[PDB]
RNA sequence: UCCUUGCUAC
RNA sequence: AGCAUAAGCAGGA
């Protein structure tokens, strides 16, 4: 039933006017030169403005409706959470996301979240289960590398990432037909086997598909080994003056 | 008793205690007022330094052209700089480059540059820094500027249908073919320009202030460049980057250190038995008024000889476009009375009839360049202006570097933007004098002028390139900047871990040694927790956020399982400087606690880390008030279309959408689409599929009319 | 696909833009494709040498590296916005509830007895007295009613400029009278100032340590496994609680704490002026405690640009005798006595108009990251001697191991004070919060310049045998950027001093 | 011709 | 007045 709905936005949104003028008069690529329009120059001074915003009493824009829910319009002792000055979105102070996140409503959701970060959540479980040893203090350092830094075993060169995630999760305007799809097509039948009912949105998919498929390789002082293992453990490992190692698994 | 910060360095290198002498804790100078003295300075000594007069009059442009090539008058100050560069000497020194490495060299770099042109997509010229915005004739970002130059084309004459690097090309020089351009002036009217005028402000430079640049006592202008000169500039140096590339004396691109060892152990593996070396540090001195774009012409047509028709052509333009440029000469300046009461402001259109109330170094200045100038803007025709062409010099650089005269004594070196490295080998001291007044010669002829001030020598290894001073074993770092730590600004839940990110690869690339890693954590830590408010729950802070966590902290089992927004201490440590730090603390949290925070039914979120503290800040207020109001509708109007072309490919930020026929018929077209392969294995209905189908008729009917 | 498209303007344009020796881009195109080079290259090369006249110059042989030249006139005043050395503080225990500034104002009024501060219409030295005295006594009893508002009197509107600005008229109307407002323009630049004479004691103060304790608010140390984590919270917990003590910590505590309140009062309330306290905050005894240095007030900052200048009149008070050589920008006034233990002495209240901009609001307000390059020096000496013998010596060689410093004033030659390396740590930071406050452009191009001779020194220490080309123009680029900065003039005559030590070893110098 | 007002926690 | 340094800020709509 979302056909309807995107007819009914359609209709609505060429029923403007001046808004006929700018589609079907550009081009599809446009699209790009249309999502950018930022007339601010540079936002050059970023955490001034920070500091800046958070020294008011209302910096932040807060939605209402999920807010009047369950929230409160003061704590106990005069401390502001809500104004009536304005779409409906309401001004509030960061007393009320302390508020939430002490006196709020709560849902289980920890499957998704150790779902959606599993190449984090990875990086964490080899780091806890590594041991080290002595330093060294000896006169160390090497050239510039281009290293794969991740554990992936899938190694693919992002080219049959974008064609990847075209194929599995809206194959409507995917690609034209390629050669690096049959053998790899197969992965695509296990893909469809695991992103089909899901509550994860697909910008959401499509970001940790590139996670557990893309070894990072970057241009890095290497030096001893160059295991992908412990390139996290390059700047853990050594430095210019100095270097630790003896891990033994 | 006296006290010397220096004496540290009579038992020490200058490898340790050079970073003690840069003021980088300190704020970097920012200018003040107009601009227009220090453009008349760089225009004006550009034709001082032309060492000629010879003038060539214009049928194109208004104005008297001066000649930079092949016209010299001899002055006997020879040591000062010219700007006169000899055309067969260089191409000797080309024609002696590619006899030192291969013979179809250049056919195979060019071949590769082309191999990588017609590849490229035309959206890649928003991938950029500012532009100059020539239709309200102002600073804008680039796919600002991109889509108001397509706006003017599509309002001329017909629509748009490139979508590639040729074909935007061609249409710029076919908008050079029209007779008269059109374009929306602020309260959108319509307005038109002819075609001379068209000449004139397609070849406008904006010239500003270089602010914050550490190192200079006097102010210098920086110049930026329009639309129609970025993707032949950007042809150009995909061609000079894939050749500096290919060198082996080069450091634009990077190794820089390894390339220094092979070059002093390789030349100190070339000796005789009674030969030594000296190495020289030098600066080429006024670099951006002795580049021309003529021998950038004459060398352009020798690199692409047999390449194609199209590159032959195609690299031959940027230059073309860089010996007829104007100047924007800032805004003018301003007078006052006696009494320092009334200061009227005069701008630089009205400059020329105002003459007669200028000082004496603005009337020389001005006397120097007035049968150069138009209304608003000054005719230069030999400057090479700061955001150009930055890989081909340093190609003119290796070809005075790889000079052969036939003793047995050389030269060799390393050479970027205008800084060199010279290894010489000769015998004895007379003729090292002999050695180097030959390469202030060959330099000294093709356009590069060695500064004599800020140059010297030594015999082993003690030379300094782009400020890492090389000692005879050791090497210093590149005194990073400071600000740079704490500069993200939006969220608290993208700052801390941002903050890790730039200490982590600062602590990669350059040295970064453990105390100054976890100093700088822990202060990058303190500037979050006065930032935002939030200090440890133990802490004796009592303001309106540590009063809801100090009354509810005993709901709390774990303690050390809050998060730092939230009146936690600190986990991350060096060794954890790639997990994050919620990443890192959802092992500990209390399920309460863990359940309430990463609710996506939140009314902050809803409308890289973790998204759960990810609030925005509300807007500005005079965004609505001033001339330029309803130009911030206009970007409401674009998110609005573009929000429609995300409710129908459902994954259009993933891959970049090309294609080249409009945006409207591929919206109809795919709701017709799925409409077909979900009617037949799904809907089944006459009054949704006819209703669906009347509505795209009906707004297909209001879309055409 | 290879044809671009051959338009006229742009082959009439090639046309004419080519070199001088060709008429079109064809001839050009056609001569470059046929190139074969030739020997009169080197004739014209060395017709290039010959009409040159340019030689090297040795240093074993015309060792001109003279001192430089400071100037000799009118000594380089005061020029920090605060008062470092002279200064006087209040002391309270530290109120949790009553912590905002302003209230922190409140009780200093009821703390530090400001019905005693009494002050003369006479000052001793100075430009306007009544102005200031009404001022003061304004800004008392705004105190003393408990608000932070002045009401608009003539004393304020004079000494915080407002209406003092020129008209900008645009030039849509000028109407030009005939020799009635002859207007133009003129600049003149900056003038020139001499040696500091109170600079050393403000440098041997800064780094001796203070019982008031710690002063900058720094943060936790995280847990550490047995990695090399040792050694980073090691070296972080050794210079940290040696720099925690100082009083270079105190005016770092000053800036952090006065100017970021002023920054909170620049951008909540424009147009209005404020009166904000200056003070720090320090463990006396394990008592929390908070100071009070002075009372400045804001002058209605509209902060358009990333400039803006806005005027600040601060009220500072101290308990020396003035200078009319140091304070010299100052209006000195008086205050009343002080018990003070060991018997009762005087108190004198200063005052001094000035003014502060967004950026510097910006980077004054954040200079606790001076501590950031400091430790990375230290580290580095101590890195390169394990680096040199490949065993964990860094307890005992931060114990064992001396640091040239701040040699005598009558002598100079060979006369050397060296510490101990840990306590080096104290001179550099001293230093790094210099360039925090100091920075100009001559500073900048200064330090330049620096580097070029700091880099023939190091030449002169391996006898390697330097060589330079021009040295002439060398100290003409050197001496224009030493004008009037303090810092500037201090660190060219102690390079000068270096050179005089150095003399006595390696042959490349003067006297 | 006219002078609106934002509420500060190291 | 002052900040500042080769020219600006010290309100404006």
């Amino acid at each position: 039933s979302l056909l309807l709905t995107l007819a009914k936005e359609y209709a609505n949104l060429t029923k403007d006017k001046k808004s006929c003028k700018l589609l079907s008069q550009g081009t599809v690529s446009s699209y790009t030169t249309f999502k950018k329009w930022t007339t601010s120059r540079k936002e050059k001074n970023p955490s001034l403005r920070m500091r800046w915003a958070m020294g008011s009493k209302f910096p932040i824009m807060a939605n209402r409706e999920i807010l009047e829910e369950a929230g409160i319009p003061e704590q106990w002792e005069g401390i502001d959470l809500w104004s009536k000055k304005d779409l409906g979105m309401v001004l509030a102070s960061p007393a009320a996301i302390t508020y939430w996140n002490f006196c709020g409503p709560g849902v289980d959701n920890s499957s998704v979240i150790k779902d959606v970060y599993k190449a984090k959540f990875m990086k964490k479980e080899r780091w806890r289960e590594t041991l080290w040893g002595p330093m060294n203090f000896e006169l160390v350092g090497k050239q510039r590398r281009v290293v794969e830094t991740q554990p992936v075993e899938i190694k693919l060169n992002q080219k049959e990432i974008k064609e990847l995630t075209m194929w599995v999760l809206f194959e409507d305007e995917a690609n034209l037909a390629s050669k690096f799809i049959q053998e790899n097509f197969s992965l695509v039948l296990s893909l469809r086997e695991l992103y089909k009912g899901k509550a994860v949105n697909k910008d959401v998919a499509a970001f940790m598909i590139a996670h557990q498929f893309s070894p990072e390789k970057r241009f890095l002082p290497t030096f001893g080994p160059i295991r992908p293992e412990r390139m996290e453990l390059l700047h853990c490992l050594g430095g210019d003056f100095w270097k630790i190692e003896a891990v033994t698994a | 008793m006296e006290i010397n910060p220096y004496l540290l360095m009579l038992n020490n290198d200058i490898t340790s205690m050079i970073s003690l002498t840069y003021p980088y804790t300190g704020a970097p100078p920012m200018s003040h007022g107009t601009s227009t003295k220090y453009s008349m300075e760089t225009v004006s000594r550009t034709y001082s330094y032309s060492r000629t007069k010879k003038e060539v009059p214009s049928g194109i442009f208004p104005i008297e052209r001066r000649k930079f090539c092949n016209t010299i008058e001899d002055k006997e100050n020879l040591e000062k700089p010219n700007g006169n560069v000899d055309i067969n000497f260089m191409l000797s020194l080309a024609e002696m480059l590619e006899e030192k490495m291969g013979k179809g060299f250049f056919k195979f770099c060019a071949n590769e540059a082309e191999a990588e042109i017609l590849k490229m997509h035309f959206s890649k010229l928003t991938e950029g820094r500012q532009t100059y915005d020539w239709t309200s004739e102002r600073n804008m970002p680039a796919a600002t500027a991109l889509q108001l130059t397509v706006d003017a084309i599509q309002e001329t004459q017909g629509t748009f249908k490139g979508t590639t690097m040729v074909e935007y090309c061609n249409k710029i020089l076919e908008m050079m073919d029209w007779p008269e351009v059109k374009f929306k002036k602020v309260t959108l009217m319509i307005t038109k320009i002819g075609r001379e005028e068209f000449i004139k402000r397609i070849c406008t430079i904006n010239t500003m202030a270089k602010d914050g640049e550490r190192g200079k006592y006097k102010r210098r202008a920086i110049a930026t460049p329009g639309m129609g000169i970025r993707p032949f500039s950007k042809i150009v140096e995909t061609l000079a980057q894939k050749i500096c590339e290919r060198l082996a004396e080069s450091g634009l691109p990077v190794e820089k250190k390894a390339k220094l060892k092979t070059t002093v152990s390789s030349t100190n593996s070339k000796l005789q038995e009674g030969q030594f070396m000296v190495n020289i540090t030098g600066d080429n001195s006024k670099w951006n008024e002795c580049q021309q774009p003529e021998a950038y012409l004459a060398m352009l047509a020798y690199i692409t000889k047999d390449s194609s028709n199209l590159m032959k052509d195609l690299c031959s333009v940027a230059p073309t476009l860089f010996c007829n440029k104007y100047v924007k000469m800032g805004q003018g300046f301003r007078a006052k009375n006696k009494r320092k009461t009334k200061e009227i402001v005069i701008p630089a259109k009205k400059m020329k009839e105002r003459k007669e109330l200028m000082n004496a170094e603005w009337r020389d200045l001005f006397e120097t360049i007035e049968p150069y100038m138009d209304g608003e803007c000054c005719f230069l025709g030999g400057g090479m202006l700061m955001g150009m062409f930055n890989m081909l010099s340093t190609v003119f650089g290796v070809m005075t570097l790889n000079y052969r005269e036939e003793r047995n004594c050389y030269w060799t070196g390393l050479q970027s933007s205008d800084d060199f490295v010279l290894f010489c080998i000769s015998r004895t001291w007379p003729e090292m004098e002999m050695t180097i007044l030959k390469f202030i010669a060959v330099c000294k002829l093709m356009g590069i002028n060695m500064s004599l001030e800020k140059s010297y020598g030594c015999l082993p290894e003690l030379f300094e390139f782009t400020s890492m001073f090389f000692s005879g074993d050791f090497v210093s770092n590149i005194a990073l900047e400071l600000p740079a730590f704490t500069t993200a600004g939006m969220n608290e839940g993208t700052d801390f871990t941002a903050a890790m990110s730039v200490i982590r690869t600062n602590m990669i690339n350059n040295g970064l040694s453990p105390g100054t890693a976890l100093m700088a954590l822990r202060i990058c830590l303190q500037e979050f927790r006065a930032t935002y408010r939030v200090h440890p729950y133990d802490s004796g802070v009592k303001n309106h956020r540590m009063k809801i966590i100090r009354k509810f902290i005993e709901t709390i089992e774990n303690k050390d399982g809050l998060l730092i927004s939230d009146g936690g201490k600190l986990m991350n440590n060096i060794s954890s400087l790639h997990i994050p730090e919620e990443i890192l603390k959802e092992d500990l949290m209390d399920p309460s606690y863990r359940n309430r925070v990463f609710n996506p039914r939140n009314p902050f979120t809803q409308f890289a880390v973790v998204s759960t503290h990810s609030f925005r800040t509300r807007s500005n207020r005079t965004l609505l008030n001033t001339d330029m109001r309803a130009m911030a509708l206009e970007e409401k109007r674009y998110q609005v279309v573009c929000n429609m072309y995300r409710s129908v490919f459902e994954s259009a930020d993933v891959n970049t959408p090309i294609g080249s026929m409009s945006m409207g018929e591929a919206i109809e077209a795919k709701i017709l689409d799925r409409a077909r392969t979900q009617f037949e294995n799904g809907i089944i209905g006459g009054e949704e599929y006819s209703e669906i189908k009347r509505l795209i008729e009906d707004a297909k009917r209001q879309r055409l009319s | 696909e290879l044809e671009m498209y051959k338009s006229k303007l742009f082959i009439a344009m090639r046309d004419e833009s080519v070199p001088l020796p060709y008429i079109n881009y064809e001839h050009l195109r056609t001569r470059c494709e046929t190139f074969k080079r030739n020997q009169a290259e080197c004739e014209a090369k060395v017709a290039d040498v010959a009409s040159r006249l340019k030689i090297k110059l040795e240093h074993l042989e015309e060792n001109k590296l003279r001192p430089l030249e400071i100037p000799k006139e009118k000594e380089a005043p005061y020029t920090h916005k605060f008062l470092m050395k002279d200064a006087w503080f209040f002391a309270k225990p530290h109120d949790s509830e009553r912590a905002q500034p302003q209230q922190i104002l409140y009780d200093f009024f009821e703390a530090a007895n400001m019905g005693f501060m009494t002050t003369s219409p006479k000052p001793i030295f100075g430009k306007q007295g009544l102005m200031y005295h009404s001022l003061w006594g304004q800004t008392k009893r705004a105190i003393k009613d408990k608000r932070n508002e002045l009401e608009p009197s003539e004393q304020r509107d004079f000494l915080c400029g407002i209406g003092r600005a020129s008209k900008k008229i645009q030039e849509d109307k000028w109407q030009e009278s005939r020799e009635e407002e002859f207007k133009q323009e003129e600049t003149k630049g900056a003038a020139k100032r001499g040696f500091p004479t109170w600079f050393n004691e403000e440098w041997l103060w800064a780094m001796r340590d203070s019982k008031i304790g710690d002063w900058i608010p720094m943060a936790e140390m995280p847990p550490c496994k047995n990695e090399m984590e040792d050694y980073a919270k090691k070296m972080c917990e050794e210079l940290e609680s040696k720099i925690q003590g100082t009083n270079c910590a105190r005016e770092m505590s000053k800036l952090i704490h006065t100017i970021g309140s002023l920054h909170t009062e620049c951008r909540n309330f424009p147009g209005k002026v404020k009166i904000v306290p200056i003070y720090c905050r320090g463990t006396l005894r394990g008592e929390s405690t908070d100071c009070l240095f002075g009372i400045a007030i804001k002058g209605k900052s509209h902060l358009n640009k990333d400039d803006g200048m806005y005027t600040v009149v601060t009220f500072e008070f101290s308990t020396e005798e003035p200078n009319p050589s140091k304070h010299e920008k100052y209006t000195v006034f008086e205050a009343g006595t002080v018990p003070v233990e060991a018997k009762e002495k005087k108190l004198f209240l200063y005052c001094r108009t000035t003014g502060m901009s967004k950026l510097k609001n910006d980077w004054f307000s954040k200079c606790r990251r001076c501590l950031i390059p400091t430790m990375e020096t230290v580290e580095q000496i101590v890195l390169k001697e394990c680096a040199l013998k490949e065993e964990n010596r860094v307890s005992e060689m931060l114990e064992n191991k001396r640091a040239w410093i701040a040699h005598e004033n009558g002598e100079n030659l060979t006369r050397l004070v060296s510490t101990k390396l840990k306590d080096l740590c104290r001179m550099l930071i001293v230093t790094q919060f210099y360039y925090c406050i100091y920075n100009d452009n001559q500073l900048e191009g200064f330090c330049n310049e620096q580097k070029k001779f700091l880099m023939f020194l190091q030449a002169d220490k391996d006898s390697k045998s330097a060589f330079t080309f021009n040295q002439k123009g060398l100290y003409e680029k050197i001496e224009e950027c030493i004008v009037s900065n303090p810092l500037c003039i201090f660190l060219a005559d102690r390079l000068n001093k270096l050179f005089l030590v150095a003399k006595s070893n390696g042959a490349k110098y003067f006297e």
